[PDB]
Parts: C-alpha cells; structure tokens; sequence
C-alpha cells in the first residue's frame, strides 16, 4: 500500500501530461530545402534544423579542430551529415542568431559580436560555448523527432 | 534506566505516547482524537501536494484544479482525498464532539475550550477551502456568508469589505483566502498540540464516567494497536469515498465556473455547515440570525456550565441518553432542512427543530439531569 | 415549476467495478464532433486525451490535423492560423460568451466538458433530456425559439432538439438511432467530465481486496494484544 | 505558590523565558539568537500579507510583486521589508554561528546540529524566495542552482527534471516554489523550538568557556531588557536599508521579467551564498564543484569534532583568534569574490581563498589549539 | 569591452531627506510622451498615478481621453476601440515584443517602467546615455543602424540619439536644451520605477527621529535596571 501512495505522491511532482505535450516536437525534412534553414519553436526557444550542402559538409568536415574555442569535430556534432540541428539562442547572452550570414557563413548576432559557422561552432567571437546540440532521433527517413 | 525517559525529545513522546496511562476500558469513540490527527496531516500532505499546481489568480484558478484532475499525475486522487478528506475531517469533529457531550469528558474546561476553537479553526480553514476552486458554490457561498457580517450595526458593512478586499468576492479575496488557508492548518497543529497538552494533565475520561486510576494500562501496545485498527477504518471510509462515490458529499454546481451575474438555484454551503445554516434562516431577522448561527457554534463554550448531574456520564443516565439522541436526531433535522429550499413545510420544520436544538441544550437536559438526581434522593 | 427527474438507465459503467465502453466513447465523441462543436465549446479536452481510450496515436494526429486553430507571432509581428496537433484543445465555436449569445438568441450554450458532473442526474440527466424533446401539452407556450422539454428546468428550453434518426453515420457501422446516439453521446461526456473513471475503479477493486486482507489481520493483531487483560480474572482478597 | 510556575502553558514560559537561569556575563554576541526569532516572525507575518497579494503563475507572477509594490496599500513597505529582512536574517545567522565558534558553543552537539539543519532550512526557504518574483537573476540563479545536481552520476540529471517539473524552470516549478516556500518558515519554527529545548538542558554558555553556575541571574529583567534593546536596534538596521537604501543588497537584473533566451550579463546568487558560489566556481570539475559547495555548510557539523584545545573560549588564546579573524576575512574574500566574473585576477583569488577555507577548518585551527595547549603544559 | 561607468550627478533627490522635484517629473513625463511612447511601453503606470503627483485629476483625465485603447467585447460580440480613462495603463507602442524588433531592426526596446531600477547607475546611467551618445573613435564602426555610444555595454547600441535641443515645448515654458531634457526625463523615470520615494523618505525621517528618542530611552531603561549587578562587590570570607 504505501508503495503505491508514496510512489504516486513522488509522480505528482515530475512533468504533468500537458508538460510532457510540449517536451517534442516532430518536424518533416521534405519541407526544407537544401541549403535553406528553418526555425520552430520549441520549450518556448526557436530550433534551427539546417539541410546541408555536399559543399557545407566537405568544408566544415576539414575544419582545425584547435583553432576552435569550443573543440569539436563536426561528425560529433550530428547523426546524419547533412542536417544539422540547434539551439537558437546565442550561447553568451541569449539573442536569436539569424541564418546565412556572418564571416563563417553560418549564423550571425547583431548583439556583441559572434559568428558561427554552417556547423553551429563559434568561431570568431565572445561566445563560450558554440550553440546547443540537442537531443534527438531520426525514426523514419522523412522524419525527425526532437526531445 | 533507558534512553527513552532520558533523551529530551523521547522523553515527551514516551510519556505522551507509549507509557502514557490510559483507562482500561475505553470505547470506540476514543479513537476519533487519533483519526483527527490523521485527518489533520493528511489535509497537510495532500494540500500541500495540490498547492504545487494550483492558482490563487480568478481566471486561472478553477483551470488549474482542473489541471491537476486531468493533467496532473495521479493529481485527481490527490484532490478528492482532499475534498473528500475534509468531510472525514467534520465526521471525525462531530463524532468526538458527541463523545464529549454523552460521556462528560467537557469537564476538563481547558481541554474542552481549546477543543472549541480547535472547531472553529478547522471551520474557519473548511469554509475558505471550498472557495479556492472557484466554482458557483464557491462564490456563491462565499458571498451570502460573508456578506452576513454586514448586518452588525455601525461598523459590518466596512468590515465585509475589508474582508474581501473589494466591494465584492473578486480578485483580492480568493488570493487572501488561499494565503488564510494554507496557513491556518499549521496554526491548528499548534493549537491541537496544546489540547493534548492539557489532556495530559488529568488523562483520559472514560464511559462509566467514573476515575480510572484504579486500573489503568500503558497505552502501548493496546491503544497504539487499536488507534492503528481505527487508522485502518478511516482510510477505508475515505477511499470507499474517493474511489466509488467522489462526487457523493459536494454540489454538483461547483463543476461550473464561478459567475458574478447567474445565481445557482438553491446556494448552499457544504454539508457539515447545513445545520447552523439551517438555524441562521429560522430566525426571520438578518442580526438576529446570524447571532443565532454564532451562538449555535459557542454554546459548546456554555455545555460545562449547563452540567446537573450528580453522575459525570450519560452512561447510568437514561432521561439524558434519550434526550442526547433526540439532540442528535434533531441535528440530522437540521441538516436535512438546511440542505432544502425555503418553502412550507421547510420554514416550519427548521424553526420547530432550532427552537429544540437550544431548548434541549438549555433547559431540556439541564433540567433531566436534576430529576435525574432526585430520583436517586441526590 | 414542478420537476420531473430523471430515470436510473442502466449504464454499461453503472456498477462498482464497471469500467466505461470505450467503443461507445469513440461514437460519442464524433456525436460531439459532427453534432454539438458548432454550439458547445469543450475546453478541457484536448486532441491528445483521446490516445489510448477512444482513438490511437496516429488517428488522433488525423483527427487534429482536421481543424483550424490561431497561434503566433511569428517573427514578423503577425498572428496566423494553423493545422492542430495533439497538443491544442478542441476549439471554441465562438471568440467569446458575448458572441455565442448573440448566435443562439440571448441563451449561452454551456461548456460540455464537465456537464455530466455540473448537473445532477449526469449521463440519466442528459440522455432524458436529448431524447425527451416532446410536444408541449395544453395551456402551454414559450418565447418563438424556447422549445418544449419535460426534464428541463421550468419545462422550457432554448435549445433546438439536437439528436435524431441518422443525424451522423458512425465510424463502426452501428445503426445510429437516436437513442443510440445519445446513449453514446453521453458515454463520451461521462468520460470527458471524469477521465480518471477506469483507473479509479481499477484502484476501487485493489483498495476492497488489500482491505478484505488487512483489516481481519489487523483485527487479529488488536485481540491478540488485548487477549491478556479479555482473559484476566480479578480477586478481592481482604485480611 | 503563583500560577507562573503551576500553569501548564505558563510553566513553560515560566521557566524557558523569566525565571532562566542565565550567565551574568554574556556578551552581545548572545543576542543574535533572540534576533533571529524575531526575524523569523517578522518574514512570516510580512510573507503572508504579501502572499494575500502574490501570484505563482509565470505570467502574473512579475506583475503581482510590482502590483504590490504600487497599488497594495503599504505594500512597498511590507515587500522591501520582506526582502531586506531576508538579508537581516543571514546577517543574524553568520553572527550567531561566528559566536559559537569562537566561544566553543558548538560543544553543545545536538544545540550545534539543530542549528546546522536550521541553517540548511533558512538556505533552501531564501533561495526558493529568490525566486519568487521571477525577474532575471530569480529565473537564471535558481536555473544554474538547480542544475548543479545533474553532475551526480547515473539519477542526477532525473533528478533536476524532477525538481522543475519539466524540461526547464518553468510553470511548475514556480508554483512549487511557493508551496515550499510557504510551509518551509513553518518547519523552521518548529525545529527552532527542539533547538532551544536543548539548549535549556544545558543553560547558555558564556565568553570565558568556563562554567557560570556560580554566578546566574535571572533570564528577566536583565535579559528581556537587553533583548529588548537588541530588537530596537535590529529594527533600525532593517529599517535603514527599508527606508533609505531598499535596492542596496539586492540585484538590479531582478527588476526586469524572466526571459529564458536573454542571459544577464554576470549571473549570480544573493549575497550570502556568494562564499559558498566561489568555492564552487574554484574547483574546476562540476561535480567536484558541487561537492565542495555542499562541504562547504556541512563542514559546520564536523566543527565540534576537529576541537583540539583543552580550553573551551578562544578569550584565551591568542593563536586562534587569529587564525578565526582570518577565517572571517577569508569569507568577505569568498563573498567578494563570488560577486566577480569568472577572470584573472578572480580565479586565482577564488582558489587560494577556498583553499585556505578548508585548510583553517581542518588543519591550521586543530594544530593551533595544540600547540596552544603545549605552550600551557597541557 | 572596456567599461565607462556614469558620473554621481548632484540630483535634486541625491541626499536621505530630499524628494522628488515633482515639477521635474511633469515635464519627464512629457518627454516620455512626446518622444519615447511611439517605441517603449510603460506598462505599470497608469493615467491615475499621475494624479496628485505631477498633474490634477482633472488634467489627467485629459491626456487619458487623447489615446486610443481596445475594449470590448460588446453585447454583438465584437472587440472596439475607446478614448482612454483614469484606470487605463500607458498604451503599449506594439502588439507584441516580436512587432517592436521588426520595427526597431531585430532590438527590443525595453519597457521603461523600471528601467531606472533595472539598470546599474540609475537616473545617473540614463543620463549619460542620452546625452553622451558622440562621435565614434578611430578603428571603430558597427552595423548599419547601431550607433556609438560610451556608456553603453559593449560600447554599441540599438538606439538612435532621442533628445536634442527643443525636441519638445514644455508645458511650463521652460528652456528645452538637450541636458535640461534628460534630466527632466531621468526624474520621472525614477518615479516611475519607484513612486513610493517620496513617503519612503518621509518614513526614513520619522523612524530616525523615533529611534533618536527611544535607543537612548531604552539604552537607559537597559543600565537602570543593570545597575543592581555593575554596582555590586563580591568579598571572600573562609574561616
Ligand atoms: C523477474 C522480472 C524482473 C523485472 C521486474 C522489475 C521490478 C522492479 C521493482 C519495482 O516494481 O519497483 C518500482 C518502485 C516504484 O515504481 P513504479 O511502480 O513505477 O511507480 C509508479 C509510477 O510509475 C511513479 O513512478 P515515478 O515516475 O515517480 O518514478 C520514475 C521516474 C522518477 O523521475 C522522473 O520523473 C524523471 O524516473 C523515470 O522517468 C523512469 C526511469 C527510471 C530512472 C532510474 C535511474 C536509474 C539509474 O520503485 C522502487 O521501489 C525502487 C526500484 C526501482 C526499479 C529499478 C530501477 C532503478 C534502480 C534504483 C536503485
Ligand atoms: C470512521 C472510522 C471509525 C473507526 C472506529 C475505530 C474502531 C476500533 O478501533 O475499535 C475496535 C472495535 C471493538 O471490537 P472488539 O475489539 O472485538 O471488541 C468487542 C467487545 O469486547 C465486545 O465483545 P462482544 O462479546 O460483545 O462481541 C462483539 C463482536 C461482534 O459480535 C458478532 O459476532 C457479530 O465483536 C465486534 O464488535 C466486531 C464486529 C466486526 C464483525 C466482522 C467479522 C470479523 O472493533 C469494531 O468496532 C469493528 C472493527 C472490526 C473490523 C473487522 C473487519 C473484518
Ligand atoms: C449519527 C449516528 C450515530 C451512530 C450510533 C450507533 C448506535 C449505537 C450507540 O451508540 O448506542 C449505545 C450507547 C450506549 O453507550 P453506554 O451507555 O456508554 O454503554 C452502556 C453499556 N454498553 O452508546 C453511545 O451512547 C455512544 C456514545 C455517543 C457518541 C455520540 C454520537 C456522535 C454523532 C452525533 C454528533 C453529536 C455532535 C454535537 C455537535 C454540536
Ligand atoms: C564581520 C565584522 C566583525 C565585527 C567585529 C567587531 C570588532 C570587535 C571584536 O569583535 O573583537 C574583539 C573580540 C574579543 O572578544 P573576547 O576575547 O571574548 O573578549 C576579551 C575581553 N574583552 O570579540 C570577539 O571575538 C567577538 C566574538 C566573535 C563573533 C564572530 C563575528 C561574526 C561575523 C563573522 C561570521 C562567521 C561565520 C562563519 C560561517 C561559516
Ligand atoms: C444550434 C444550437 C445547439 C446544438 C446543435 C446543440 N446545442 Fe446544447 N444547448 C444550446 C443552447 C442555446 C443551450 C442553453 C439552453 C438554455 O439555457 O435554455 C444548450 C444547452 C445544453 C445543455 C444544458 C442543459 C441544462 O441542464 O441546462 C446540455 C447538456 C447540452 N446543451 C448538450 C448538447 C448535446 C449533447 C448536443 C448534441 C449531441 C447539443 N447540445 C447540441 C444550443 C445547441
Ligand atoms: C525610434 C526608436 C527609439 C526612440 C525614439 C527611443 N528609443 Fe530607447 N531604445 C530603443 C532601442 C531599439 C533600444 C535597444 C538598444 C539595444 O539593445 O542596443 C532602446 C534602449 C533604451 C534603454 C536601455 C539602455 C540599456 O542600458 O540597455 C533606455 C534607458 C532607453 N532606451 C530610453 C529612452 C528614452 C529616455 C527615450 C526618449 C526620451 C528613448 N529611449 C527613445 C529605441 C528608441
Ligand atoms: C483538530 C481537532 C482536534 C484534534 C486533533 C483533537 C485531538 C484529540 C486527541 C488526540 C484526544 C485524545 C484521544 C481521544 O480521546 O479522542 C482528544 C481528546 C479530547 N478532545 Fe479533542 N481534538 C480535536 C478537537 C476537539 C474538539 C472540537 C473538542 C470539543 C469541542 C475536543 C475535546 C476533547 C476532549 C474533551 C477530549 C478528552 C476526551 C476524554 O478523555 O474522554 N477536541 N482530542
Ligand atoms: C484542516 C485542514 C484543511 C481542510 C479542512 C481543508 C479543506 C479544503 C476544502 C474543503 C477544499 C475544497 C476541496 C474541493 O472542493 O476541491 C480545499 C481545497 C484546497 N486546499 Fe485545503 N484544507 C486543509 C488544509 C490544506 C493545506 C494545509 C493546504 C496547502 C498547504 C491546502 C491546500 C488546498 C488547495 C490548494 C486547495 C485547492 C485544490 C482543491 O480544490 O482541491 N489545504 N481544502
Ligand atoms: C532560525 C535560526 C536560529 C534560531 C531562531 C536560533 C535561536 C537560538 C536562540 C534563541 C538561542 C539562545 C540565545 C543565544 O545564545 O543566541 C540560540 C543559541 C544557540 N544556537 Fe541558535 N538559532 C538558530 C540557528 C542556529 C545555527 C545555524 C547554529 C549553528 C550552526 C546555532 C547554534 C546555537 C548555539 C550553539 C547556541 C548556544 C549559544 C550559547 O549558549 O553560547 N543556532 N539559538
Ligand atoms: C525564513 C523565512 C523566509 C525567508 C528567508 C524568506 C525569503 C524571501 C526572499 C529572499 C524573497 C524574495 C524577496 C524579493 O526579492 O522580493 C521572498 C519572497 C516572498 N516570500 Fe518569503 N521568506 C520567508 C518566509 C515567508 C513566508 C512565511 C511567506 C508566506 C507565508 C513568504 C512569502 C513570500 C512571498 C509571497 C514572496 C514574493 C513577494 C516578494 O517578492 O517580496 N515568505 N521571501
Ligand atoms: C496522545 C494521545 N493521548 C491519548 C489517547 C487516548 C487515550 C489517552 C490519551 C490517544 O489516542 C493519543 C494519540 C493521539 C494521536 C495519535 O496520532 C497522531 C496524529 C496526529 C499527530 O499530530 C498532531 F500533533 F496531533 F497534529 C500526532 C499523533 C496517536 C495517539
Ligand atoms: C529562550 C531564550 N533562551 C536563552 C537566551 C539567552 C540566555 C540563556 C538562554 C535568550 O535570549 C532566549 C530568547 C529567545 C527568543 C526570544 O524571543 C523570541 C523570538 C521568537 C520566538 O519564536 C520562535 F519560537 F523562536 F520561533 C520566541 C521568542 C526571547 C528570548
Ligand atoms: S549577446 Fe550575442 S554574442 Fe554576446
């Protein structure tokens, strides 16, 4: 018995269904065009998911890994090479980087001074760490869910 | 010598607890100090569990009890134990109340006194719960009761104001109201700590109404055994509540918003009020009523005073056990009448039975328990 | 104003340990769907509440997809509209109370989510009133709008009767007559106003048996302890 | 006999309160205790007149505060001291420990581990406070906090989830922190009144170390005009900060609403958790990190077991009053520190300070205290 | 990111007992008016607040009717629009933050109504900022819209220079230079963030004359009742 009282005690304080509604978010790939990016949002923050060129993975594949602030490679970084998904919020403090700009040719703020690349690392800028990867599954081809 | 009558802490709970002295031979009706406390903490446990997802804000407030219902994990089962905990509360109040009465245990006056604000606290906590969902029977509720304060002269109609915050049962009042309500369980904690306090002091009555010095048992294991047993009832009267029949003890206009224009039919406040609600609308003046409905709570303040009898319980006492019952019955009468609208036969019924309710209180039983001791040439 | 109540309709969930028919609930929602959503709002229950009860994942997303719905802004400032997803509510007829009124002659049609525990009678309540809708009897007549039903209130109501003979085709093929449309109607508002029906009973039925389990074993342990002083023999012995 | 020491409720009061005996010779040092008592009514009463007004939905919450501060009557004056009586408590609270470890009160163990716990409860009580208000540096304080707890292998990162109540600090976790934050003060109080319970065991200590049985005086009137006169000035300092400088202890980046994109340029606790925040930020791993932050209060239970001299006060002895003055200055240095951003020279200053925090504690104190003995033939 | 800080301007409100010149804020408010509430929004001050503070209730009755304000919605169910009262707020420039970047290139311009509060230096800050903003220094240029000014952090901001000589004319006819603008500005800035000043400091001389009177009071009380025991001598007297 108290097992199952306290247990259910102990579920009322972690995420309630409508909570858990919002925690993904499903987006179809077909919709986004090679090169172009696409915002959403998502737990109240836009997510910037990118189809990448076969030019943009060959050139942010051969990338100085020590140069970086932040040192990635950038097939860690995703799960399928040519998309790659972030965060948009501006790591250092908190803007919404617009898209196919910058020095790096990636994503640019117009608040201090950063600029990423077609990757999502910070190259050039105050910026600490590059922008968030997060948590994800393709499921089917045409498909990705993110959260 | 052990560290259960040395440590400072086990020290109070050895004594009040485990080698407490308690008669040999006392009844069910006992365990309902016990279900109390349970009652008490569990409210606590739960409430504060609900006040996790709740809102105090009128345009979100009865969403988020909904929320918790539908949304919230396991928040439905949370929220009826609750609810229906809070009658389990006023069943376990009224039950020890009686026990009081019947048995004579009000002669220990500090006990007994610091019992009746402990009643009028649990019914000042209960009165501003049902408010918190915002529902018709809420507001509604809410604003005839409050609203009766009004008819003091000179100061009422500020004081009903103030109150509320306002110049009506809006924003303001529902945010205090859960702000009183949250805080005013501790106080009883306090307050209830004192009453057994003072009970400890003499110990426990029992049904012959006779002391018990002679023979009396250590509390553990045989009333810590039983208290368990009564514990175990409780739980089961609640959840045959919770699981089969949540909705039986409430209104069901209280699953509507609450509306300042569109008044429900026959407003009412919930069940273990109806009875001094009844008594309030026998008395055709607005004053008068609610004077009649505050000395119909008070008037437990008075029952020492009121004592006859020679015998200290009821149980050797039959005039009085009949003229208890009646006043028992005549309380389910009320209950009853203050549960119906206000139309013949009901107006009728409802000042007959107020009018008894007092007169078995303040003549009736006082004057039973005098013929009672002339027929025993006492 | 005198007041006929309802009768006890024997519910497939009138019992204790009765659990709601799910298949009558996945009728009765598109008698709310095709019928009542053009009236009624029902703001409490949203697309993703009917997976795992009346529709699966996948239908629910179709079921969803179906309906307009406003969200924004988008970056520009702007507030477009949008297909739903299991995430939105069912959608409101109207923008506000004000305006439904205005659409149903001064009446407001009330929210359906929790009408079966806002009413006393509940599911008897409301499958006497959508089938009830009768002729009104001599000496008798209301405002041009306010029709007759016995189990309404002071006998007149100001809403058109809602249910008839194949007023939907149902999903399943079941023969829709207007008591089957309103017995199924009614199983869905029971389920929308209390969700949490099976897995209360389903808790019910475990709480009497741990409860047939306990309070014996209990009672057991309390004469056992107590069997000491039950026995015991008392001796006056004076000098 | 008088009815002081024969009522039950007065006994109590009686002999915890007037007829105490007390050391002639305490110091002001012993006033900080009766302070923060009245620092703990005084958030209580302030908390729930602004928790009549206050709203824990996200949207609202901001709005609710600031609708306190201009339309609530009074309600500026009740929110700004609520806010620098926070403050008043934690000065209080590092004073009364400052006490007890340089007179060696802590010998008194289970007084001193009360006292821990009551310390560890005022912590979680001002931090979910903080919050409260949902400005920037609530909303990113509390997030950062928060998420420390992930750094626990395998169930820390459930575990932060768990807290919030989703993915982030949002909806859920506001409410919650206003259920916790309500009931903690509550809590506090009764684990407050065990705390005193034991000291009453004992009696006070005094400065010399030594026993004062030889010479007590009665608790009144000495003590009760002296607590009187500490009161006063307790309510001066409250109200010079009130009426003078409210903003002064606070963070400006707490008046602008909480925007989870927009991080504030140097996010940062209030100012007593910023000792225990840069021996956070000196170890470089997180987890390590977190470790030290948490070792960094509960060292305060090791205290009584690391006591090395044979002298109980360090009145008489000189080494450990140096070595304590420098464990105080070091702390302002923490405290100065924590309130830096995360560059040289900062960093290097953060190191050596938490270093030689933990190096006076368990290394440099005990070996005084020894060879303060040894230079006494002990 | 180097870092200049603002000066302590000699305010008229600087010292512990001085209050706001509140003719000073009538005019700053003027400046709000006339120039800041086509960007920021002043979202916590009402046409009330004014009253009794820099305007009469009947003058602040008039600057409410001059804006425009939605209500509604109306018996038909519509939304309109009305001449403002007393119990209306400072209207919002746009209908959401996603609006006012686009209108301002990507920066938001913040809300004002504690913007004094919300900003290390206060009423000190903001007037450096707008009367600072200067020509940029060598090696120097930002983006096509982010002009140059010192006090900003990071020394670029979102902001085109908003006062200069006679911007507005003033109700009291007072001088409108660019300094005089700001300062007055910057006062009601401070009120609008903190309007409880005034009281405040009128509470701050009552407490310190109160606490003048009984410290000492109580202090003696304290020695009085003392007195028994720092007069007492001790004497040790074995036989
Ligand atoms: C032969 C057949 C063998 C297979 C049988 C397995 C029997 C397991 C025994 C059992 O039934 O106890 C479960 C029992 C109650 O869980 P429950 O029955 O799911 O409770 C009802 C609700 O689901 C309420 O539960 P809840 O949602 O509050 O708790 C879980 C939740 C809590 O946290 C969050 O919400 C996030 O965490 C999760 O989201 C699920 C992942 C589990 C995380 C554990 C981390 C491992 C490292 O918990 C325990 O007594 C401890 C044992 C836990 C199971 C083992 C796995 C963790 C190891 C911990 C050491
Ligand atoms: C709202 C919650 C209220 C909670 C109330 C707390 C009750 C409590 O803890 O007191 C024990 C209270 C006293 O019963 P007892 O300890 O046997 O004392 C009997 C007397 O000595 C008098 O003994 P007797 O010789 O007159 O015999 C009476 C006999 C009943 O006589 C019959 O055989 C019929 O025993 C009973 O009264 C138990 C009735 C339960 C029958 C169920 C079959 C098992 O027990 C009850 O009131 C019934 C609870 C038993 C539950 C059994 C479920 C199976
Ligand atoms: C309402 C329902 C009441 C249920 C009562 C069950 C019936 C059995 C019964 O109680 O009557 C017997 C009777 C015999 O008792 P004794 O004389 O002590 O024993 C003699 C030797 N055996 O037992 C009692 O009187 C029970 C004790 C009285 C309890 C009071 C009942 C409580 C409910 C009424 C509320 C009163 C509240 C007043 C509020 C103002
Ligand atoms: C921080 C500011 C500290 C202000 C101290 C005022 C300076 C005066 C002073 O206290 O020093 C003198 C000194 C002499 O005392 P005795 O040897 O007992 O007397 C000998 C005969 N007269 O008095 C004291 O030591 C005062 C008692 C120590 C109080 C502790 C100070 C509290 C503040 C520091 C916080 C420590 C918190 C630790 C948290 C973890
Ligand atoms: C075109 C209008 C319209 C349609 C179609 C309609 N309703 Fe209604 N309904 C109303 C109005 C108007 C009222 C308010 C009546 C009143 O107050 O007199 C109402 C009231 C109700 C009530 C409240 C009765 C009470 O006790 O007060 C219930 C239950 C209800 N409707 C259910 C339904 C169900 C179930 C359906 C279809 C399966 C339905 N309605 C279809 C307009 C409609
Ligand atoms: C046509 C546009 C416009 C006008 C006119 C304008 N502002 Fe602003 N203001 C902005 C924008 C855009 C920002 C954001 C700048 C940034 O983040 O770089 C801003 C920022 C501010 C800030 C914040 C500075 C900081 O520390 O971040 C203050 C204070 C301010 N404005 C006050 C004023 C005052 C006072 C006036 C007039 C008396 C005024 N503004 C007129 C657009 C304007
Ligand atoms: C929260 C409410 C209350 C709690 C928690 C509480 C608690 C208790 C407890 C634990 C006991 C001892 C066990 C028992 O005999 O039942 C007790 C006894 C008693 N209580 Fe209460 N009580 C409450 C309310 C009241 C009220 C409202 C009254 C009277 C108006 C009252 C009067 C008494 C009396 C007279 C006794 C002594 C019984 C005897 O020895 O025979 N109590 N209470
Ligand atoms: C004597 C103790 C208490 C009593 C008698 C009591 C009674 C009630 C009642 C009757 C309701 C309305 C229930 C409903 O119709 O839904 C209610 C609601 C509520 N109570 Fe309590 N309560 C008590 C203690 C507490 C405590 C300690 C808390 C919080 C710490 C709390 C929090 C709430 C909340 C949040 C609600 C609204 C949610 C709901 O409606 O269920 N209560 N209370
Ligand atoms: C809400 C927090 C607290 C309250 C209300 C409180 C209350 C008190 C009071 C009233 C006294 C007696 C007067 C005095 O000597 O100051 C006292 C003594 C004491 N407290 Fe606390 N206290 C609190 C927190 C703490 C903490 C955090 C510690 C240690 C970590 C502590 C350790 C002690 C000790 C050792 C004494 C004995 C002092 C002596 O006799 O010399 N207390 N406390
Ligand atoms: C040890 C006791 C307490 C401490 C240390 C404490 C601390 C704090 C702090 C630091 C804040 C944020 C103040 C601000 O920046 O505005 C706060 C806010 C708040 N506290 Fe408390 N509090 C205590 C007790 C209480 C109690 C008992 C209540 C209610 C019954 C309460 C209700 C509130 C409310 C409603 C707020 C939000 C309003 C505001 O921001 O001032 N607090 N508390
Ligand atoms: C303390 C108690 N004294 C007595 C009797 C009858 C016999 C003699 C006196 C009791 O049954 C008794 C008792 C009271 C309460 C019990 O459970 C609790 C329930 C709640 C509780 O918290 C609090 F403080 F009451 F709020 C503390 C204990 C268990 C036993
Ligand atoms: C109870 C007390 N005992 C002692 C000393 C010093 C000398 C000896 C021991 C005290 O100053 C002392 C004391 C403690 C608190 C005082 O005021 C209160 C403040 C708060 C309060 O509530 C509660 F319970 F602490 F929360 C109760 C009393 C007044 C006096
Ligand atoms: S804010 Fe965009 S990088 Fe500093």
């Amino acid at each position: 018995a108290a097992k199952n009282v306290v247990s259910q005690f102990v579920s009322s304080m972690s995420a309630s269904a409508d909570v858990l509604a919002m925690s993904k978010i499903e987006i179809k790939l077909s919709d986004i065009p090679e090169g172009k990016n696409m915002a959403f949002k998502w737990r109240g923050k836009p997510l910037f998911v990118r189809h990448r060129t076969k030019k943009e993975i060959d050139q942010e594949a051969a990338v100085e890994v020590s140069q970086l602030r932040d040192p990635q490679h950038d097939l860690e970084r995703v799960k399928k090479p040519e998309w790659v998904i972030l965060i948009g919020v501006c790591t250092h403090l908190g803007c919404v980087p617009i898209a196919n700009a910058g020095d790096f040719g990636g994503y640019y703020c117009p608040c201090h001074g950063s600029h990423y690349d077609a990757s999502g690392r910070i190259r050039k800028g105050p910026a600490p760490l590059n922008l968030e990867v997060p948590s994800y599954e393709f499921t089917s081809d045409d498909m990705v869910i993110v959260g | 010598t052990n560290i259960r009558k040395s440590h400072p802490l086990m020290k109070i709970v050895n004594n009040a607890f485990i080698d407490l002295p308690a008669p040999s031979n006392i009844s069910s009706w006992w365990n309902f100090g016990s279900l109390l406390g349970i009652c008490l903490i569990l409210q606590i446990l739960t409430g504060l569990f609900l006040a996790m997802h709740y809102t105090s804000d009128t345009t979100t407030a009865f969403s988020s009890v909904t929320h918790i219902c539908r949304d919230v994990n396991y928040g439905w089962i949370i929220r009826y134990m609750h609810a229906n905990g809070a009658s389990m509360f006023f069943i376990c109040l009224y039950m020890h109340v009686g026990r009081g009465l019947y048995y004579g245990s009000y002669t220990f006056l500090e006990t007994w006194n610091i019992g009746v604000i402990l009643l009028l606290t649990v019914m000042a906590t209960a009165f501003m719960g049902y408010v918190l969902p915002w529902g018709q029977m809420s507001f509604w509720g809410a604003t005839v009761i409050t609203n009766l304060l009004s008819a003091i002269p000179y100061i009422g109609t500020n004081l009903v104001e103030w109150i509320w915050g306002g110049f009506s049962v809006d924003k303001a009042t529902l945010t205090r109201f859960f702000a009183f309500h949250f805080i005013l369980p501790f106080i009883i904690m306090a307050i209830a700590m004192v009453h057994l306090l003072f009970l400890h002091e003499t110990g426990s009555n029992n049904p012959t109404g006779i002391s018990s010095d002679v023979d009396k048992i250590p509390f553990h294991p045989y009333y810590t055994i039983k208290d368990i047993l009564g514990a175990l009832l409780l739980i089961l009267a609640l959840m045959l509540l919770v699981l089969f029949a949540p909705d039986l003890l409430g209104d069901p206009d209280n699953y509507t918003p609450a509306n300042p224009l569109n008044t429900p039919p026959h407003i009412k406040p919930e069940w273990y009020f109806l009875f001094a609600y009844a008594i309030l609308r026998s008395i055709p003046n607005k004053l008068g009523g609610v004077l009649a409905l505050a000395f119909s709570i008070l008037i437990l303040a008075l029952i020492p005073l009121l004592h006859t009898s020679k015998q200290r319980s009821m149980m050797f006492r039959p005039l009085s056990q009949c003229l208890f019952w009646a006043l028992v019955a005549d309380l389910l009468t009320l209950t009853w009448i203050g549960g119906q609208p206000v139309e013949h036969p009901y107006i009728t019924i409802g000042q007959l039975a107020s009018v008894l309710y007092f007169l078995l209180i303040l003549v009736l039983m006082p004057t039973a328990g005098t013929i009672e001791n002339k027929l025993l040439k006492w | 104003d005198l007041e006929l109540h309802p009768p006890s309709y024997p519910w497939s969930h009138r019992g204790l340990l009765s659990s709601l028919d799910h298949t009558s609930i996945r009728r009765g929602f598109q008698v709310y769907k095709q019928v009542c959503s053009s009236c009624h709002s029902m703001d409490y229950v949203a697309y993703r509440h009917l997976v795992g009860v009346c529709y699966t994942e996948d239908e629910a997303k179709a079921l969803a997809e179906e309906v307009e719905v406003q969200d924004g802004p988008n970056e520009d400032g702007e507030m477009f509209m949008r297909p739903g997803k299991l995430s939105d509510y069912f959608p409101k007829p109207y923008p506000n109370p004000e305006a439904a009124r205005a659409a149903n002659n001064g009446a407001l049609p009330p929210d359906l989510s929790y009408i079966v525990r806002a009413r006393h009678g509940g599911e008897d309540y409301v499958f006497s009133l959508l089938t009830g809708y009768c002729e009104p009897p001599t000496g008798v007549s209301l405002r041009e709008g306010l029709y007759f039903n016995p189990y309404f209130p002071g006998q007149a109501i100001g809403m058109a009767p809602p249910i008839y003979n194949e007023v939907l085709e149902f999903d399943d093929g079941t023969p829709a007559t207007m008591s089957q449309v309103a017995k199924d109607v009614c199983t869905f508002l029971r389920w929308a106003a209390e969700p949490e029906h099976d897995h209360r009973k389903r808790m019910g039925l475990k709480m009497l048996l741990m409860m047939g389990l306990l309070l014996p074993l209990v009672y057991a342990m309390k004469r056992h302890k107590w069997s000491v002083l039950k026995s015991r023999k008392l001796a006056y012995r004076p000098p």
